[PDB]
C-alpha cells in the first residue's frame, strides 16, 4: 500500500495490539480473566451429570452412585406431578371461592 | 360479512365520519381475508394431536393471536392518517418508528446499516483491503440492521395501544360532528361567559371537589 | 455433531483456518450454553 | 399469565346449560343473529351510532331467551337428558370415553 | 482462626495435589505441536491442565501461615509451590513459541489465500513488498530463536520441525527471482537443506 | 387445550340474566343502570369509595352499582319535588 | 363432549350474545352521557352567571353568591338523605349479604317516604 | 466417507469427581426448589384473578409531561 | 471401561436433540394460512 497509508496502518495496528495487551495483562483485569476462565472450565467440563465412567470394583462403589439416576428421576417426576396436583387444587379452590362470593 | 364499498354517510354534513366509513369499507375485504386465514390456521392447529396441536395450542401460537388482534383493530380503523400519529406522539414519541415496523406501509431500507457499511468501505479503501472483505463488511452491518429492525413484536403491542387510542378518538370526534349543530347556541352562550378552554368534565370535577370541601353541609 | 461442523468448515474454508483450537472451544462452550438456555426458556 | 382473566363466574351446571342452549339457538334463530351481526359490522352501526342496531339486537335476544326457556315437554326432557350426560362427562376425572353427541342431536331435533 | 485454617487447608490440598501432576501435564504439552499446545486437553482429556493453570497464580500470590504447617509438610508445600511456578514459566514459554508459530502460519495463510483456486477476485502475480518484509523479519526472528536454543537440543529440534515447516512452505510458494535470494538468505544456510 | 375449556373463555363475558326476562326487560335494566341524575355527582363520591371494599367479582359490581343507581334516582325525584324552582 | 362443529357454533352464538349486551350498554351509556354533558355545561354557565363561582384559566374560585349555587343544594340534600335513610353507610363492616340486606332495606325506606 | 453418528456420550465429559459420582442429587435439589418457587408464583398469579369493569377502573389520562391528555377536533 | 447409565445418556441426548429441533424448526406447528384459499367452508 501507499507508504503514508502504511504508516497510518502500522500505527493503528500497534495501537490495537497495545490496547488488547494492556487490558488483558492489567492487574485487576488479569485476575478477573484468570478467575473467570477457571469458573467457565468448571461449569463446562464438570456440570452435573447422570452418566460417568465407572472404574471401581462393585465393592468400591457407593450406593449413591448406583441409584443417583433413580433418585433424580424420582425428584423430577414427583415435582412435576405435585405441581400438576397443586394447579388442579388451586383451580378448584378459586372456582369455589368466587362461586360462593357471587353467582 | 361482505360490506359494500360505497359509504352511506352524507359527506356534506359529516365529512370526517364519511371519510372514515369509506376507508374502512375499502380495506375491509382484504383485512377480512387476512383475518379468516389467521382464524383458519388457529383452529386447524388446535385440531392437531398431542405435541402437533392441542397439547400446546393456546400457549405457543402467540404470534398468530397477536396478528389476529392487530388485524381486527386495523380493520375497524380502516386507514390511519399522519395527523393522528403526530397527535399520539405525545405519549409515545416513537409511534411512527413503531407503526412502520408493524404495518406494511413503506419499504424500510437499513440506512444506518448501509452508512456503517460505507464507513467500513472507506476504512478498507484507506488500508487497501481486498474487495471481498469490504463487500462482506458492507453486508454485515446491513444484516445486523435488518435483524434488529424486522420482527420486533413489541412494536405490534404499541401499535395495538395506538389503534385503541385512535378508535376512541375517532368515535368521540364523530359524536362531536353529529351534535355540532345542536350545541351551536349553547356553545355561543358558553364562550362568552367562560374565558377558559379547559374541558367541561375537568371543570365540573373541580367544582364538585370545591363544593365537597368548602360548601357547608348544613 | 458440532465437532463435525467445525471439521467441515476448517477443511473447506481457507479463512476459517485462522481460528485456534482454543477459539473453537470457546465457540463450543458458548453454543452449549445457548442451547441449554434455549431448551430451558422455550418451556417458560 | 397470558390467558385472559374471567369476568363472570359460571357454575359448571350453569356453564353447560348456557352452552347447550347456545348450540340450540344457533340453529333455531340463526336468522336474527345474522341480521344483528350485519347491522353491528359497520362503523356507524358498531361505534358511532349503535342505537340504530338496538331493535335488531332486541329481536335476537328475545329469540335466545325463548330458546333458554324450554317450553315443550319434549324439549325439556331432551335438554335434561343432555345436561345430565354433560355433567357426567365433565365430572369424570377418569379416562374419558363415549361422547354426548347422540343426546345433543336428539335435543336439536326437538 | 477458623477461616485461616480453611484457607490454608484448601491451598495445601490443591497445590500439593496438582504438584504430583505437573510432570504429566508439562510432558503432554511438550508432546503436541505449537499450533495448539493444549489441543489434547481441549479435545481428549483435561489431565488437570486447567487446574494447574488456575492454581499456579494462587501458589504464586496467596499467602501462607506456617504455624498451620508441619515441618515436612511445609517443606513439601514449598517444593510443590516451586513446581507450580516452574509450570507457570513453562506455560509462558510454550505460549510465546505458539504465538510465533501462528505468526508464521498467518503469513503462509495469506500466501495460500493468494494462490487459492477459488480466489477469482484477489489473484496477484507478483508478491507485494509488505508481505516480503514480513517474511524477512519473521525468518530473522526465527533464526535468532534457533540460536537462542543452542543449549537445549530437544527444544531446538522441536522448534525447527514445528515452526520452520511453514517457513519452508513459504519458501516453496514463490519463484526464485526478484528479491528471493535476499529474503531467504538466512533460511538458505541450514534450514532450507533440512526441508528437502 | 380442548374446546371444552376454551369455550369457557367465550362463556365468561356473558352476563347472567333470568331466563324468564324478555329482551325489553333486560334493556330496561341496562337503561336504569346507566341512568343519569345530577345528584349522582355527589352520591357517587360517597358510594363508589365504599363499594371498593366489597367488589371482587363482576356480579358484585353489577348489583351494588344498580342499587346505587336506584337510590340515586329516588333521591333525584325527591330533590326535584323539594326544589321545583331549579327545574322550571 | 360435543363435536368440534357444535363447539364452534356455540362460540359464534356466544360472541353474538356478548355483542348484543354490549350494544345495550353502548346505547344507554351514549344517551345518558349526552344528557350528563348538557346538564354539567348548563350548571357551570348558571354558576358563573349567578356569581356563585369565578372560573379563570384552569381554576374555579368561590364567589360571593356561593351559598346559592345549585350544586351546593344538591350536596346538602345528598348529605340529608344519607343521614335520614342510609344511616351507617360510611362504616358498615358487615358481610356482603348483610350489606345487600342493608341496601334493600334503605331502598324500601326511601320508597315509603317518597 | 466415514460413519460418525452415534448417541453414546463422549469420554471427555464422563469423568467423576474424586469423592464419587458427579454432583447430581445436589443440583437436582436446587432445580426442584427453583421450579417449585417459579411455578408457585405463576399459579398464584394466574388463578386468583378477575376482571372488574366499572367507572372506578378508569382514571384521567395524561401526557409524558404530566398534563391532561386532550386532542382538539382539528 | 464400563459407563454408568449409558442408555440413559443416549436417550437424554436423543430427547435433547429432538426438543431443540422441534422448537427451532417448529416442524410440528406448521402454518395453514397458505391453505385457506384451498379449503371449503361451513355454516
Ligand atoms: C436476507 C437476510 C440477510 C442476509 C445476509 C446476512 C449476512 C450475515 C453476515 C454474513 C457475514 C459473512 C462474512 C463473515 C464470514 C467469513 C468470511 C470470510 O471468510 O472472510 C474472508 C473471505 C474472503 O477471503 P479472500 O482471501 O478475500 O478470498 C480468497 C480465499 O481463497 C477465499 O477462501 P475461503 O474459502 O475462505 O473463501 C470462501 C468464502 C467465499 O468468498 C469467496 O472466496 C468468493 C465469494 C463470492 C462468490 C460469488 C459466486 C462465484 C461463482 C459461483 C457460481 C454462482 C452461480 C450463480 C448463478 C446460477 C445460475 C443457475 O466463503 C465465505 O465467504 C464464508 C461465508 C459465506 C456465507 C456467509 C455470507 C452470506 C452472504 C450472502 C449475501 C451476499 C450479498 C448479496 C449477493 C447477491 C446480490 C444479488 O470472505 C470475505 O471476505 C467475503 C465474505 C462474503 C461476501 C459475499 C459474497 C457472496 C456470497 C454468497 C453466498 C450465498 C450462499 C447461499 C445462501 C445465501 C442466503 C442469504
Ligand atoms: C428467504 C428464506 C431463505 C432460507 C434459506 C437461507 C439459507 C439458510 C442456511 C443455508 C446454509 C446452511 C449450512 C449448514 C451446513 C451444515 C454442515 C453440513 O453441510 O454438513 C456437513 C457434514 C457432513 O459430514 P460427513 O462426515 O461428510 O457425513 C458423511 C457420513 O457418512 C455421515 O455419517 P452417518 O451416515 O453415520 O450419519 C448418520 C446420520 C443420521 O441421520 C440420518 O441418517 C437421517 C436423519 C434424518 C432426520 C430427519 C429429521 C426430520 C425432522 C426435522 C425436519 C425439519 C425440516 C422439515 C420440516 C417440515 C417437514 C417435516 O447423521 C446425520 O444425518 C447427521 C446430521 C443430522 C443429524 C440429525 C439432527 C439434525 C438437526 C440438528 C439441529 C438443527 C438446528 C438448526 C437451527 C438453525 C438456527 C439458525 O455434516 C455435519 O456437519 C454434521 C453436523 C451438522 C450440524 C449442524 C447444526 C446446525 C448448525 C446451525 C448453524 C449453521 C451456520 C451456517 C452458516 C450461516 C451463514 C454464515
Ligand atoms: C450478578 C450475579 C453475580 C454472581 C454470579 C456470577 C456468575 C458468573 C461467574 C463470575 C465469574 C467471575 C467473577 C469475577 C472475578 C473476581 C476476581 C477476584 O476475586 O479478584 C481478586 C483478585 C485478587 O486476588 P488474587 O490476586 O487472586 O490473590 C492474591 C491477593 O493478594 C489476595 O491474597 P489473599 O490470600 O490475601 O486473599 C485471597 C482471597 C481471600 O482469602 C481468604 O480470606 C479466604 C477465602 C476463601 C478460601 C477458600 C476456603 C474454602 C473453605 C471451604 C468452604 C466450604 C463451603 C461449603 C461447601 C462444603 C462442601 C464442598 O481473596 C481472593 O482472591 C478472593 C477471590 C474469590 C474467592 C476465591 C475462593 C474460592 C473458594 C471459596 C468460595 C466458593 C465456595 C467453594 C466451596 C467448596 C470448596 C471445596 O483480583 C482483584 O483484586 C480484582 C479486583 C477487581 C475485580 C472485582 C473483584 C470482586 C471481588 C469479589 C469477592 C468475592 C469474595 C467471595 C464472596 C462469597 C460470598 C458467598
Ligand atoms: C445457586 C445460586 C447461587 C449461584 C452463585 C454462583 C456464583 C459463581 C461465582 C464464580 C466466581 C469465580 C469462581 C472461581 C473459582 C473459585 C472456586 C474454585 O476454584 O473451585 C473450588 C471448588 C473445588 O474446585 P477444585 O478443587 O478445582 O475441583 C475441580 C478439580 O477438577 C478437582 O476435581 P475433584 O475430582 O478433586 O473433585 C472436586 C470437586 C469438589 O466440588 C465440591 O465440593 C463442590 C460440590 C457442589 C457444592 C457442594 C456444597 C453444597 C452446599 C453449599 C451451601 C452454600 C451456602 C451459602 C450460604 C451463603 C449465605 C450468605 O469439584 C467439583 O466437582 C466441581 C463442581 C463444579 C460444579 C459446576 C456447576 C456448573 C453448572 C451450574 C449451573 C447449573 C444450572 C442447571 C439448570 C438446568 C435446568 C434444566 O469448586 C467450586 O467451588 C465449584 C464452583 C462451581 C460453580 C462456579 C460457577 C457458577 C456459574 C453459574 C452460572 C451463572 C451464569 C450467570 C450469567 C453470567 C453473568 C453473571
Ligand atoms: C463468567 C463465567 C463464564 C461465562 C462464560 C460464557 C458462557 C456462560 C457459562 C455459564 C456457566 C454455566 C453454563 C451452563 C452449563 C453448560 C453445560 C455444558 O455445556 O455441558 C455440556 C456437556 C455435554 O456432554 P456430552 O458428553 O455431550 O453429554 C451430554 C448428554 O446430554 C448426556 O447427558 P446426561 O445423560 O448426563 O444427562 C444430564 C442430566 C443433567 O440433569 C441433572 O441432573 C440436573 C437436574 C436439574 C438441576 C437444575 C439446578 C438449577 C439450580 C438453579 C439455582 C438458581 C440459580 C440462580 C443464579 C442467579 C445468579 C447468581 O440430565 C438429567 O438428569 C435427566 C433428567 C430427566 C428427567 C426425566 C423426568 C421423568 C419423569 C417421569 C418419571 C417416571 C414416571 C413413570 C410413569 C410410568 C407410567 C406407566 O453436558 C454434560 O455432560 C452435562 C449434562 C448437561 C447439563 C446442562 C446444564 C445446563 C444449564 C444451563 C443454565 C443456564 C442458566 C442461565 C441463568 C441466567 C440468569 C440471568
Ligand atoms: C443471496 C446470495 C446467493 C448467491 C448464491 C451463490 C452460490 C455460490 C455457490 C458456490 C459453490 C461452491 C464453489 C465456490 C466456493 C468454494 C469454496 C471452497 O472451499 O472451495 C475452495 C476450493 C478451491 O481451492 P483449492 O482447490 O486451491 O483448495 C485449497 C488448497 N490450498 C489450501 C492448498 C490452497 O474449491 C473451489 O473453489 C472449487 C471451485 C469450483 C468452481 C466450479 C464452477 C462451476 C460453474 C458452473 C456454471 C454452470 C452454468 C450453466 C449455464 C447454463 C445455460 C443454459
Ligand atoms: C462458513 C460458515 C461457518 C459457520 C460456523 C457456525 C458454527 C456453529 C456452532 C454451534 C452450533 C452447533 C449446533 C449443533 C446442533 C444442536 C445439537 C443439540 O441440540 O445438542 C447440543 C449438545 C449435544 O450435541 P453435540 O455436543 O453436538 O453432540 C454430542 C454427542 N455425544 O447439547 C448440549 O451439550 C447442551 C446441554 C444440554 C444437553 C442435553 C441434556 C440432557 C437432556 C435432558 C435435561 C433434563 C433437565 C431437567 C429436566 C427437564 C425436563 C423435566
Amino acid at each position: 500500500m501507499n507508504h503514508s497509508c502504511q504508516k497510518v496502518f502500522e500505527g493503528f495496528v500497534s495501537a490495537l495490539y497495545d490496547t488488547s495487551y494492556f487490558f488483558r495483562n492489567f492487574g485487576p483485569f488479569k485476575a478477573t480473566i484468570h478467575y473467570a476462565t477457571y469458573a467457565n472450565y468448571l461449569a463446562q467440563n464438570w456440570a452435573p451429570r447422570v452418566s460417568y465412567i465407572e472404574t471401581s470394583t462393585p465393592a468400591y462403589t457407593l450406593a449413591k452412585n448406583k441409584y443417583a439416576v433413580y433418585i433424580v428421576y424420582g425428584l423430577i417426576g414427583g415435582a412435576l406431578i405435585h405441581n400438576y396436583m397443586l394447579d388442579n387444587k388451586a383451580a378448584q379452590k378459586s372456582q369455589q371461592y368466587y362461586l360462593k362470593h357471587r353467582d | 360479512v361482505r360490506l359494500n364499498l360505497k359509504s352511506n354517510v352524507d359527506q356534506n354534513e359529516y365529512p370526517f365520519l364519511a371519510k372514515w366509513d369509506k376507508d374502512m369499507r375499502q380495506n375491509y375485504e382484504e383485512y377480512q381475508n387476512r383475518i379468516d386465514a389467521t382464524t383458519y390456521h388457529l383452529q386447524r392447529s388446535q385440531r392437531g394431536i398431542a405435541v402437533f396441536g392441542e397439547w400446546m395450542y393456546p400457549r405457543y401460537f402467540q404470534k398468530d393471536i397477536l396478528e389476529l388482534e392487530v388485524l381486527r383493530r386495523k380493520q375497524q380503523l380502516g386507514k390511519i392518517y399522519p395527523e393522528e400519529v403526530s397527535s399520539y406522539t405525545q405519549i409515545n414519541p416513537d409511534i411512527a418508528n413503531d407503526l412502520n415496523l408493524t404495518f406494511n406501509a413503506k419499504l424500510l431500507w437499513p440506512v444506518r446499516g448501509m452508512t456503517v457499511g460505507a464507513g467500513f468501505f472507506a476504512f478498507a479503501h484507506l488500508f487497501n483491503l481486498p474487495y471481498s472483505f469490504r463487500l462482506g463488511l458492507f453486508v454485515l452491518p446491513t444484516a445486523v440492521e435488518l435483524a434488529f429492525t424486522w420482527g420486533n413484536k413489541t412494536s405490534q403491542f404499541k401499535s395495538i395501544e395506538f389503534m385503541d387510542y385512535l378508535l376512541q378518538y375517532r368515535v368521540s370526534k364523530a359524536l362531536l360532528e353529529k351534535n355540532a349543530k345542536h350545541f351551536a347556541e349553547k356553545k355561543a352562550a358558553y364562550q362568552k361567559e367562560i374565558n377558559s378552554s379547559q374541558s367541561v368534565q375537568d371543570l365540573y370535577n373541580q367544582l364538585i371537589t370545591l363544593v365537597s370541601e368548602q360548601a357547608p353541609s348544613e | 455433531m458440532f465437532k463435525e461442523l467445525i471439521h467441515i468448515f476448517r477443511t473447506y474454508y481457507i479463512t476459517f483456518r485462522y481460528l485456534k483450537k482454543s477459539n473453537i472451544n470457546f465457540l463450543k462452550n458458548l453454543s452449549y450454553t445457548l442451547i441449554a438456555y434455549y431448551l430451558i426458556i422455550n418451556f417458560q | 399469565s397470558i390467558l385472559p382473566p374471567l369476568q363472570y363466574t359460571y357454575s359448571n351446571e350453569e356453564s353447560l346449560e348456557l352452552l347447550i342452549h347456545s348450540i340450540k339457538g344457533n340453529k333455531d334463530c340463526n336468522s336474527e343473529r345474522k341480521a344483528f351481526n350485519l347491522c353491528r359490522s359497520t362503523v356507524l352501526g358498531k361505534h358511532v351510532e349503535p342505537e340504530k342496531c338496538l331493535d335488531k339486537a332486541l329481536v335476537f335476544v328475545n329469540c335466545f331467551q325463548k330458546v333458554r326457556r324450554d317450553e315443550s315437554a319434549a324439549c325439556q326432557s331432551a335438554f335434561n337428558s343432555t345436561l345430565e350426560c354433560g355433567k357426567k362427562y365433565s365430572e369424570s376425572t377418569i379416562s374419558l370415553g363415549s361422547s354426548c353427541q347422540s343426546q345433543l342431536d336428539a335435543y336439536l331435533n326437538c | 482462626s477458623l477461616v485461616s485454617l480453611f484457607k490454608n487447608t484448601f491451598l495445601k490440598s490443591r497445590v500439593i495435589g496438582l504438584s504430583f501432576q505437573a510432570q504429566r501435564v508439562m510432558a503432554q504439552m511438550a508432546k503436541t505441536d505449537f499450533e495448539n499446545p493444549d489441543e489434547h486437553f481441549l479435545l481428549n482429556d483435561a489431565m488437570k491442565y486447567n487446574e494447574l493453570v488456575f492454581y499456579g497464580r494462587l501458589a504464586e500470590n496467596w499467602s501462607i501461615n506456617p504455624e498451620l504447617f508441619g515441618k515436612a509438610e511445609l517443606a513439601k508445600y514449598n517444593e510443590a509451590k516451586q513446581t507450580l511456578i516452574d509450570f507457570n514459566q513453562y506455560h509462558a514459554l510454550v505460549q510465546n513459541l505458539h504465538e510465533f508459530y501462528w505468526e508464521l502460519k498467518t503469513i503462509y495463510l495469506e500466501l495460500s489465500r493468494g494462490v487459492a483456486t477459488s480466489n477469482f477476485h484477489n489473484k496477484r502475480e507478483v508478491t507485494h513488498s509488505i508481505i516480503e518484509s514480513d517474511i524477512k523479519n519473521s525468518i530473522h526472528k526465527y533464526i535468532q530463536l534457533i540460536d537462542d536454543l543452542k543449549d537445549y537440543p530437544e527444544w531446538q529440534h522441536k522448534v525447527r520441525e514445528e515452526i520452520g515447516y511453514y517457513a519452508h512452505m513459504i519458501y516453496t510458494s514463490v519463484n526464485h527471482d526478484g528479491n528471493f535470494p535476499e529474503i531467504f538468505k538466512e533460511f538458505n544456510k541450514v534450514d532450507s537443506l533440512y526441508y528437502f | 387445550m380442548k374446546l371444552d375449556q376454551i369455550i369457557s373463555y367465550y362463556i365468561t363475558p356473558v352476563r347472567r340474566f333470568d331466563k324468564n326476562l324478555t329482551a325489553e326487560q333486560i334493556y330496561e335494566q341496562y337503561q336504569q343502570a346507566a341512568q343519569f341524575n345530577e345528584i349522582d355527582a355527589f352520591t357517587n363520591i360517597r358510594f363508589h369509595r365504599k363499594f371498593k371494599e366489597y367488589i371482587q367479582t363482576q356480579e358484585q359490581s353489577d348489583y351494588l352499582y344498580e342499587k346505587a343507581k336506584q337510590i340515586s334516582t329516588l333521591a333525584q325525584k325527591m330533590f326535584e319535588k323539594k326544589f321545583p324552582e331549579y327545574y322550571t | 363432549m360435543f363435536s368440534d362443529f357444535n363447539m364452534y357454533e356455540a362460540k359464534v352464538f356466544l360472541k353474538a350474545v356478548a355483542d348484543a349486551q354490549n350494544t345495550f350498554r353502548q346505547t344507554a351509556q351514549q344517551e345518558n352521557q349526552l344528557a350528563r354533558y348538557e346538564s354539567q355545561s348548563q350548571s357551570l354557565l348558571n354558576g358563573s352567571t349567578s356569581g356563585a363561582i369565578s372560573i379563570t384559566g384552569d381554576n374555579i374560585q368561590q364567589g360571593r353568591n356561593f351559598k346559592a349555587l345549585k350544586e351546593v343544594k344538591l350536596f346538602q340534600y345528598s348529605n340529608e338523605i344519607f343521614k335520614k335513610y342510609l344511616a351507617g353507610f360510611d362504616s358498615f363492616s358487615g358481610d356482603y349479604t348483610a350489606f345487600k340486606k342493608f341496601l334493600n332495606e334503605s331502598v324500601k325506606k326511601i320508597e315509603q317516604d317518597a | 466417507a466415514r460413519l460418525w453418528w452415534t448417541l453414546d456420550p463422549s469420554k471427555y465429559y464422563l469423568k467423576q469427581i474424586s469423592s464419587g459420582g458427579r454432583n447430581e442429587i445436589l443440583f437436582t435439589v436446587l432445580g426442584v426448589t427453583a421450579a417449585y418457587w417459579y411455578f408457585g408464583n405463576k399459579r398464584c398469579e394466574h388463578y386468583w384473578r378477575r376482571q372488574i369493569d366499572n367507572c372506578q377502573s378508569w382514571s384521567r389520562a395524561q401526557n409524558i409531561n404530566g398534563n391532561n391528555l386532550t386532542v382538539k377536533q382539528y | 471401561l464400563p459407563i454408568r447409565n449409558i442408555q440413559f445418556a443416549r436417550y437424554h441426548y436423543l430427547a435433547a436433540v429432538t426438543v431443540f429441533t422441534y422448537f427451532a424448526t417448529r416442524c410440528c406447528l406448521l402454518d395453514y394460512k397458505k391453505y385457506y384459499p384451498l379449503a371449503s367452508v361451513k355454516k
